[PDB]
């Protein structure tokens, strides 16, 4: 999102210095890419914190999924076993 | 973006004594920069990181107490 919008702005200011202009749009164009490379500056930063949350997040996801296929293998052998005892005493109350 | 405003210093002041002409070079410097930099878009992907993985803190945290 910020990339495009930087890379743009830093393309129109080359542009425009490629080339005074009543000494406004060459102001102009050193704004555009002053607040793109803010922005960048903000959008890299932004991007390390939501790698951070993200791998934070994926670290906490693999662990509840351990947990997760863990009580669900506990829980499927404690069916099976209830499953045979109810079988047992279904056939033992005749 | 300090190259530019250095480039557009360095033109005024070698306006007439040109002895030292880094016009050329500041542009080609600036385009390359541009070409290697590369909205509130990330701001809200961040933001909806940050909920998602403090709900799955909040689940993970869910299953602490546990007896039988």
């Amino acid at each position: 999102l910020l990339s495009a919008l930087e890379d743009l702005e830093v393309l129109s200011r080359e542009l425009i210095e490629m080339l005074k202009l009543l000494q406004l749009e060459e102001e102009n164009q050193v704004l555009e890419l002053l607040i793109h490379r803010d922005g960048d500056f903000q959008e890299l930063m932004k991007l390390a914190l939501n790698q951070g949350k993200v791998h934070h997040e994926m670290q906490a996801l693999e662990k509840e999924v351990e947990k997760r296929d863990s009580d669900i293998q506990q829980l499927q052998k404690q069916l099976k076993e209830a499953e045979q005892i109810l079988a047992t005493a279904v056939y033992q109350a005749k | 973006f300090l190259p530019l405003v250095h480039n557009v210093i360095k033109c005024m002041d070698k306006d007439s004594p040109d002895l030292h002409q880094d016009l050329n070079a500041l542009k080609t410097k600036f385009q390359e920069l541009r070409k290697l930099i590369g909205p509130e878009q990330q701001q809200q992907q961040l933001h909806s990181l940050r909920e998602q993985v403090r709900t799955k803190n909040e689940l993970l945290q869910k299953y602490k107490s546990l007896c039988m």
